């Protein structure tokens, strides 16, 4: 399909590779005893690979010549599972840990001791701020129209 | 108590503990949802 | 025991001048003290003041403005430092009009001072081939 | 300018350049750099003070 | 009793009078060396010196070198010898231009005097300054060092292996 | 020998002089400040370059330059 | 209102927890930009500085010593309680000889249940390397309920050492004349602490491990095996192994010590059965050394008419070349704590290092020779310890000649002496450093070239210009002749190291004769060569750390400073701390070396397997007599050729090691960055980083500052420690485990 790669259910050799690991599995679970504790993480070994390939197979996910799964990350929606939505989560959460640092930081930069409240840390109004930043994209789109989020000429420059 | 609090609100403390929580969930997660190499949905 | 009666009580340590103070310039440092007291030497160890004058041969005068910062915490002031070039061609150097540098005298001119900031230096490509 | 005053430092050459600072005192004599003007950050020598000219401070409104 | 002093009664020297450096064995046995050794010209102060050089100097080589051999072979004691021979012409070299760059003087331990007497308002270096009052440290007096240090090598070098060669036939 | 200038941001705080180890400065009469002296540098032949008079220094870009240039013996600080 | 202890000296207060830096002067006034984080770390156990009173500093030590000890009870406890129950100890004992010895097991997420190795025994883990079975078997430990009473022990232990720093530095400290009285802490120390230990465990040895362990050699099972507490109380149990006790002690108080020969013997060798040396030899060892410690306590003039001086002995050592001698050196050691840091970390180290290879060399617990992976770990880590140790003692006396060397205390003596011709030293070190680094590292060169070159006759070989180590051999040949000759009472050598039968436990080697061949002669130089090189530098740094003819007055700067300025041509790293710095590298490289030159001659010329007819195969082959001699040999034979357990680990329970491998690899890199570069670069690229911050209006409050150029060099030489230390650590480990 996409760049010569075929999906993972139809992969020869992905099969191939989830057969191999499953008989390593079970060969080193030979040499163990009855229900004893080793077994029974061994066959959750296997449980969880015959789970993982499972799901990797009924995934639409590309395999290649090597039999593991490819991401298409060129940004079309078929797959967007692999990269677009994880991308959007880590936008979501970075933006959230960067919008609850610099109000913290803009909140105590504003007190008596800026540098004493950096490094004991005021607990309550870190609170207060951290859980304020799920509406970051809304917040960020309103301090930024109204001028808030940006400073013109009071940064500093060097001589040149 | 309370510059015991105070001792705990201090930046190591507070780093801290806050790894350690995170490092939990995403461990946690990945206990109970192993192997996910692409979005769930 | 040594050359000069006037000599610290010094035995001698091998990190005295070498024969550069002997062909270019050596300095010496005279200080007149109340006590024996005893001292620490900037090349060596440890060495015994005399009561009275006591002098020193070095090889750098940033050897003997040591000993002499040193000497200030003996409460000792009237140290002088002299250069002294391959013959006896003595100079004065570190009281050089008796009164300390870091004390404002009369009869000092400023030297190498530019009556602007660092700012106002000129730009590099103009004194290009000059 | 006066004590307590905010100015902006129009010296290029300083740690302090175009931000703003708290006037200490101004001197009245015939010195060169009268401002004396205290900032809240330190300056890469540990310094948070500095003396300025007449024309190298701008007065915040 | 204390066997370390300051040097010649000078606590500012970088030196000490220690057993090793004013020992009387120290004094004889440094006064009989061929540099120090009293009554001898510069030139025979290198030759003295280029013949125990080029006799010991032949020694590694002829052992050691790429062309040994553990019986007596004639080969070996040639390839060491003009090893050896061409190692004391590379120091002959090396002596050679040092003493071109080192020394302006053609008869010391008078100069020093004339110009502590005469005056020396010139260029200095020359009439005034002048480290050492040996004749060792003169242009005349370098040049014929290192005229006896090169042809006593050569020499030192041809009878080491004389002495070789004898040693391993007839012993 | 470096060369060592003076600027006339000079607070006269006499630092920059008690902190050269070679008495390179030295404190002069002077009109443009308030304890009316300025550092100089006459004995500049005797400069190290060891930058300890700028490190005492509590003008804000210095008052006291320090400009390596040619190397002597006193400059290289050798007792050899 | 005691005379030795102070009462509640210090309030037990949390207000002062939460204002970090108050024990500075300056770092209290709060932070400014973050060096002051960074310097809050850095004076953190710099008591010297913290307060002006002698006391005070030595009552802090006090404290944080009984801080250390906590915490080593507390691993301690934590290794017994890993043992109890998370090991394969039980069935390590049935099979000691084909079970690895595994005491860690790893939890089942992000597939990380791979590293559980197939140790044997029914058990799944992580092999163990630190010996801690062997060392349990050789103390009689059967159970793993043992385990769990010492791990519970180690908790009340480390608990009982905190409540102590506690009590002594807030509620009774102790004044400075207790801590200063040095014949006293001397005699205890030496009797009490030394002696009685060595006493203490010759008795368990006896009553516990003496029987213990003979019934596990012959072969009794550890369930059959009686209680520990059962060969106390039953002289029969203990009197049928050793038919000496039947007499009671009356053989002890009637001097007819002859009659203990049974469990109290002097044979040497090692134990046929377990490969380790004999418990009754350890015990009768362990008699004697509380003998001797205890009669050494006996020595120093403590609270009665009766034993040493230290003060008067030292005194009265004068000589025609050392002046003074050793007057001022008692109060130089009862006024300075970093003098006696210096002279024990020193000597510790040296003893590190000296146990890491009498480890070895005598095996002292079952079962533990035959552990490739134990007894190479073991000696790695020690020498290691050792090393670090070494480099502390010398940071520590250059400390001391910064801050605590009195000049006008010292005159005239040994100290003076030595710093007055510091430069004859230094000098002459400096030419032997040289002679030997060229004299070793070029004959390997030599030796390389010629191999290139096609002239094999030409190289430094056993088959060439052979270099034979006779005075090592000599030393040898006398150790086996030793017993009957200059030890009539022994019955073997003390090891089989210097000659005798090759020693096999369960088909592998114990204990060979290690032969020593041109090949040993030059890595016995390069030793020798690279220890000149780091007792050079330290030794440059203790001496010039208060004067030089660059800088005059370099005690005036400080212990710790970057350098004095761009001036006199450059006077970068002139402080003893950038010495320290430097002989940390150098430290690194001949320990490197050092354990280099161990592990491919054991893998080489020692361990392997015995065939039934008495054929020795090595793990190697004995490619170290005619491959370590080049540096592509080092190269080839033994860096890319024992690599290939690491490389090829993944996928396998060993894939940690080769993930530690690349992590190690990319930390010694990364310290390349820190070592190679300069402040001022870091600081300026901060510059338009904290541009775009002010842009953005997210610049902190504590200025961002680059690291100090000192903390630069510290960063660099700790990252680069910790990089080649743990790539050496994951190849040897990795290597020993999979052969
Ligand atoms: C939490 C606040 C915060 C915010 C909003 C930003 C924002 C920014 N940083 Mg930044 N930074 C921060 C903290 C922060 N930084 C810290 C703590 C450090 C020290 C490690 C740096 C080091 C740093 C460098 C070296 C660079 C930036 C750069 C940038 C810019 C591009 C984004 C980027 O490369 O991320 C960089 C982010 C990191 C390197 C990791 C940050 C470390 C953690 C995740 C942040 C700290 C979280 C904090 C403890 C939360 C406490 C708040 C709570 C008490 C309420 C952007 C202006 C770059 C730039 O100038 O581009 C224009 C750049 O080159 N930053
Ligand atoms: C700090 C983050 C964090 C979070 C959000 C959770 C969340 C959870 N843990 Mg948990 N856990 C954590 C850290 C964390 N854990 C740590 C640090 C440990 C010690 C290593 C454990 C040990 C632990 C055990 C032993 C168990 C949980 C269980 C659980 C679940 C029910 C409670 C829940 C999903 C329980 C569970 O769901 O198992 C059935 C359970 O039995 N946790
Ligand atoms: C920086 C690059 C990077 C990226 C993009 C990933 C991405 C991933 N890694 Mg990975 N990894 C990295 C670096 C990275 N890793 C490094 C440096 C290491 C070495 C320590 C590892 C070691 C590692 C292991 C050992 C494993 C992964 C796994 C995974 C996958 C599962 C992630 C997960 O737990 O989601 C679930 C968790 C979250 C989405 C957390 C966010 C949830 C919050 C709470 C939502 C709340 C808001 C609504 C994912 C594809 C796992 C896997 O299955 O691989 C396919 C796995 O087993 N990684
Ligand atoms: C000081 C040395 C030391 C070290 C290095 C360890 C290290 C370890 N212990 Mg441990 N332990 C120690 C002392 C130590 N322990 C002591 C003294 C005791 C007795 C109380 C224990 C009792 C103990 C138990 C009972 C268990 C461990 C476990 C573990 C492992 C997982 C730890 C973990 O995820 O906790 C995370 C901790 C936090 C997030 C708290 C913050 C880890 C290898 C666990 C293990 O191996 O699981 C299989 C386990 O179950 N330990
Ligand atoms: C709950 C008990 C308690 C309380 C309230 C205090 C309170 C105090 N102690 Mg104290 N102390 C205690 C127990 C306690 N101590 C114990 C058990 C010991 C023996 C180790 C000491 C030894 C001690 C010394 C030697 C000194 C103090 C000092 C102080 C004062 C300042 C402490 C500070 O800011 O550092 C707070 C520091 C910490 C919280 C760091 C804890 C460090 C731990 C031990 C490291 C363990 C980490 C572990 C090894 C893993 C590493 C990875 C303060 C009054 C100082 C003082 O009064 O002088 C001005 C001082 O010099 N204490
Ligand atoms: C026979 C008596 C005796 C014994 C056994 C010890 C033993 C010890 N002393 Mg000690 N000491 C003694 C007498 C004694 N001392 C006297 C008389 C003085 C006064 C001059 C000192 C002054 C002194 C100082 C100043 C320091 C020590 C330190 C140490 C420890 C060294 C660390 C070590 O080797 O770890 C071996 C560890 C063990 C074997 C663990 C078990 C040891 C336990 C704690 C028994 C300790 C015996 C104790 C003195 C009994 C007092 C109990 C109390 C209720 C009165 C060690 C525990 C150093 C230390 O670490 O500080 C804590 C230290 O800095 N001692
Ligand atoms: C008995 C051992 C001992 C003791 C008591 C001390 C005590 C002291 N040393 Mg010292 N030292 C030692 C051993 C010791 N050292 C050794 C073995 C070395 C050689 C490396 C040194 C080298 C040394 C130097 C070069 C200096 C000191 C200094 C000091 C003083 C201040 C220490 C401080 O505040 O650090 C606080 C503690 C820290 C900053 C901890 C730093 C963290 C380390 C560097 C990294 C450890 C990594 C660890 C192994 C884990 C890595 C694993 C990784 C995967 C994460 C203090 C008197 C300093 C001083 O000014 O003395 C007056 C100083 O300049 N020491
Ligand atoms: C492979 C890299 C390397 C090498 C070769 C050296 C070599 C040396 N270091 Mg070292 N060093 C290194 C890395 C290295 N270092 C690193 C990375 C650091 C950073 C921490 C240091 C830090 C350091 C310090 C701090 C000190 C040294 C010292 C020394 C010298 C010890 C005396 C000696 O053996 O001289 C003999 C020279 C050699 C063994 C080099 C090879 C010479 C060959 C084999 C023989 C001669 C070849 C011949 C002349 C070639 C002629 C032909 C040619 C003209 C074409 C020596 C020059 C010490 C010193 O100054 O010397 C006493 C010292 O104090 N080093
Ligand atoms: C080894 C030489 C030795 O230790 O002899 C010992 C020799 C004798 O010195 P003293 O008799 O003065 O020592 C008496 C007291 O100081 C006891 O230490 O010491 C020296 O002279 C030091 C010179 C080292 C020269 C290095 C070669
Ligand atoms: C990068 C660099 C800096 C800048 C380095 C800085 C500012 C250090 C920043 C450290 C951050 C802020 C904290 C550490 C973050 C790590 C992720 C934590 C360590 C990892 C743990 C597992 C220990 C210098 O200041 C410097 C100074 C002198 C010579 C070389 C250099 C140099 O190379
Ligand atoms: S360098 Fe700076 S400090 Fe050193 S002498 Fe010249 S001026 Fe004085
Ligand atoms: S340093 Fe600058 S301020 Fe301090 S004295 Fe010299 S000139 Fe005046
Ligand atoms: S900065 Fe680096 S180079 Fe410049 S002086 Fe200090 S150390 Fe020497």
């Amino acid at each position: 399909d996409i760049g010569g790669l075929n999906p993972c259910k139809d992969s020869e050799v992905f099969q191939k590779r989830l057969a191999k690991t499953v008989k390593k599995l079970e060969n080193r679970l030979k040499k163990y005893e009855e229900g004893t504790p080793p077994q029974i993480a061994i066959q959750q070994q296997i449980t969880q690979t015959k789970q993982r390939f499972t799901r990797y197979a009924d995934s639409n996910l590309l395999c290649g010549n090597d039999g593991l799964p490819h991401l298409i990350t060129d940004g079309r929606w078929s797959h967007g599972s692999e990269f677009l939505l994880p991308s959007i989560l880590f936008l979501y959460i970075s933006g959230w840990i960067g919008w609850v640092g610099r109000k913290y930081i803009r909140t105590v930069g504003q007190t008596s001791n800026p540098t004493e409240k950096e490094i004991i840390i005021d607990v309550p109004l870190a609170i207060s701020i951290m859980t304020s930043g799920f509406l970051w994209p809304f917040a960020a789109w309103q301090e930024f129209l109204s001028g808030d989020l940006i400073a013109s000429d009071e940064t500093i420059t060097t001589s040149p | 108590m309370k510059d015991f609090l105070k001792y705990l609100s201090t930046a190591p403390v507070l780093l801290t503990a806050w790894l350690t929580f995170t490092a939990g969930f995403v461990i946690e997660i990945n206990r109970f949802y192993p192997d996910a190499l692409t979005f769930p949905f | 025991k040594l050359k000069q009666s006037d000599f610290p009580k010094f035995e001698g340590s091998t990190g005295g001048w070498l024969s550069a103070a002997k062909n270019e310039e050596k300095y010496v440092i005279i200080w007149t003290s109340k006590d024996a007291s005893l001292f620490e030497m900037p090349t060596g160890g440890t060495a015994k003041m005399n009561a009275g004058n006591n002098v020193a041969y070095f090889a750098r005068k940033e050897q003997c403005l040591a000993l002499g910062s040193q000497l200030r915490g003996f409460k000792i002031t009237n140290y002088k430092i002299f250069r002294i070039y391959p013959p006896l061609d003595i100079t004065l150097l570190h009281p050089f009009d008796g009164v300390f540098p870091e004390k404002v005298n009369q009869g000092r001119s400023p030297v190498g001072k530019r009556d602007a900031s660092i700012g106002g230096n000129p730009n590099p490509a103009s004194l290009k081939f000059q | 300018i006066q004590k307590g005053s905010t100015v902006r430092i129009l010296r290029k050459e300083s740690y302090w350049y175009n931000e703003s600072g708290t006037v200490v005192v101004v001197d009245q004599s015939k010195v060169r750099y009268p401002v004396l003007v205290r900032f809240t950050k330190v300056n890469y020598a540990g310094t948070n003070t500095n003396n300025f000219g007449l024309n190298e401070v701008e007065e915040v409104v | 009793v204390s066997f370390i002093k300051p040097y010649r009664q000078d606590p500012f020297v970088g030196h000490l009078a220690t057993p090793i450096t004013t020992s009387a064995f120290t004094r004889a046995y440094l006064k009989v060396l061929p540099a120090y050794r009293p009554g001898l010209t510069p030139l025979s102060r290198g030759a003295e010196i280029g013949f125990t050089h080029g006799y010991f100097l032949i020694g590694p080589f002829y052992t050691y070198g790429p062309l040994r051999s553990v019986e007596f072979s004639l080969t070996s004691l040639a390839a060491g010898l003009l090893a050896a021979i061409t190692l004391l012409l590379i120091l002959t070299v090396g002596l050679s231009i040092y003493g071109q760059v080192t020394y302006d003087v053609y008869d010391n331990a008078l100069i020093v005097k004339l110009v502590r007497q005469m005056v020396g308002s010139e260029r200095t270096q020359d009439l005034p300054q002048i480290k050492g009052t040996s004749e060792l440290d003169t242009v005349l007096g370098w040049q014929k060092f290192s005229e006896g240090f090169f042809s006593g090598g050569l020499i030192g070098s041809i009878v080491a292996a004389v002495g070789i060669a004898l040693y391993s036939t007839y012993l | 020998s470096h060369t060592v200038k003076i600027y006339d941001t000079c607070i006269g705080c006499t630092q920059c002089v008690r902190a050269c180890p070679t008495d390179v400065l030295e404190m002069v009469p002077w009109d443009g400040c308030k304890a009316g002296q300025i550092a100089s540098a006459p004995r500049t032949e005797d400069c190290v370059g060891c930058k300890r008079c700028e490190t005492a220094c509590p003008t804000d870009f210095l008052s006291v330059r320090v400009y390596l240039g040619g190397e002597t013996t006193r400059s290289l600080g050798l007792a050899y | 209102k005691s005379t030795i202890v102070d009462f509640n000296p210090v309030e037990t207060s949390f207000e002062k927890w939460a204002k970090p830096g108050q024990f500075s002067r300056t770092l209290a006034k709060g932070p400014k930009t973050t060096t002051w984080i960074w310097n809050l770390h850095a004076d953190a156990h710099d008591f010297d500085i913290q307060t002006n009173s002698l006391q005070e500093v030595s009552r802090k030590i006090f404290s944080a010593h009984f801080g250390q000890l906590a915490v080593i009870f507390l691993w301690l406890s934590g290794m017994h309680f890993h043992g109890a129950y998370f090991s394969n100890y039980s069935a390590w004992l049935t099979n000691p000889t084909s079970t690895k010895p595994s005491a860690q097991i790893v939890w089942p997420i992000v597939g990380q249940e791979v590293l559980n190795a197939d140790v044997g025994g029914n058990f799944q883990g992580i092999q163990i390397t630190s010996g801690f079975f062997q060392l349990w078997r050789a103390e009689g430990i059967t159970s793993e309920v043992e385990l769990y009473w010492t791990a519970v022990g180690g908790l009340v232990a480390s608990f009982l050492m905190l409540f102590a720093g506690w009590f002594h530095y807030h509620k009774a400290a102790p004044k400075l004349e207790w801590f200063q009285n040095v014949e006293s802490m001397l005699n205890h120390h030496l009797a009490g602490l030394l002696g009685l230990g060595s006493l203490s465990w010759a008795g368990h040895q006896i009553h516990i491990a003496l029987p213990i362990n003979k019934l596990l050699d012959l072969g009794v099972s550890p369930e059959e095996i009686p209680l520990p507490y059962e060969f106390i109380l039953n002289r029969d149990l203990i009197a049928q192994l050793y038919p000496s006790f039947n007499k009671g002690l009356t053989p002890f108080f009637t001097l007819n010590w002859g009659e203990y020969s049974d469990f109290l013997t002097f044979k040497g060798g090692l134990n046929p059965v377990t490969g380790g040396l004999w418990l009754t030899d350890t015990a009768h060892h362990h008699l004697a050394i509380a003998v001797l410690f205890i009669v050494a306590g006996h020595m120093y003039k403590t609270n009665w008419f009766l034993g040493h001086s230290i003060k008067t002995i030292l005194e009265a050592h004068k000589g025609p070349f050392t002046g003074e001698g050793h007057k001022g050196l008692y109060e130089v050691l009862t006024t300075s704590w970093h003098a006696q840091l210096a002279i024990n970390l020193a000597l510790f180290g040296s003893l590190s290092i000296i146990v890491a290879h009498h480890m070895y060399a005598m095996p002292p617990y079952p079962y533990i020779a035959i552990d490739y992976p134990t007894q190479l770990s073991l000696f790695t880590h020690h020498v290691w310890i050792g090393g670090f140790c070494i480099v502390g003692g010398a940071a520590h006396g250059a400390i001391f000649f910064v801050r605590d060397y009195n000049a006008a205390n010292n005159y005239n003596n040994l100290i003076d002496r030595v710093i007055r011709h510091r430069d004859a030293i230094i000098s002459h070190l400096n030419w032997v450093c040289i002679f030997l680094g060229c004299h070793s590292f070029g004959l390997y060169v030599h030796n390389d070239t010629m191999r290139a070159l096609g002239r094999s006759q030409d190289l430094f070989s056993d088959n060439a210009i052979a270099l034979k180590p006779i005075f090592a051999q000599f030393i040898q040949n006398l150790h086996t002749l030793a017993p009957g000759s200059t030890a009539p009472n022994a019955l073997t050598t003390v090891s089989y190291a210097f000659g005798g039968d090759v020693i096999s436990v369960g088909s592998k080697i114990a204990m060979m004769p290690i032969s020593l061949g041109t090949a040993d002669f030059l890595v016995h130089h390069i030793h020798a060569f690279t220890i000149h090189v780091t007792v050079l530098i330290l030794l440059k740094g203790v001496l010039y750390s208060r004067n030089s003819r660059l800088i005059p007055d370099k005690a005036n700067l400080g212990f710790r400073f970057p350098c004095d300025g761009p001036g006199r041509g450059g006077t970068c790293q002139v402080s003893a701390w950038d010495h320290v710095f430097l002989g940390l590298f150098w430290m690194y490289n001949s320990i490197s070396i050092v354990i280099f030159h161990f592990s491919w001659k054991m893998q080489s010329d020692v361990w392997g397997t015995v065939s039934p007819t008495g054929a020795v195969s090595h793990i190697t082959g004995g490619n170290f007599a005619q491959s370590s001699i080049t540096i592509n040999g080092w190269l080839r034979d033994f860096l890319w050729s024992q690599a290939a357990q690491v490389v090829q680990s993944y996928g396998s329970s060993l894939s940690a090691y080769g993930l530690i491998f690349l992590g190690a690899h990319f930390i010694w890199a990364f310290s390349l960055m820190f070592l190679f570069s300069g402040r001022g670069y870091w600081q300026e690229l901060i510059e338009s980083i904290v541009w775009a911050h002010n842009k953005l209006k997210v610049a902190p409050s504590i200025q961002p500052r680059a690291l100090s150029i000192t903390q630069g060099r510290a960063v660099g030489v700790a990252h680069y420690l910790l990089g080649g230390i743990g790539t050496t650590w994951a190849f040897f480990l990795a290597r020993i485990i999979s052969v």
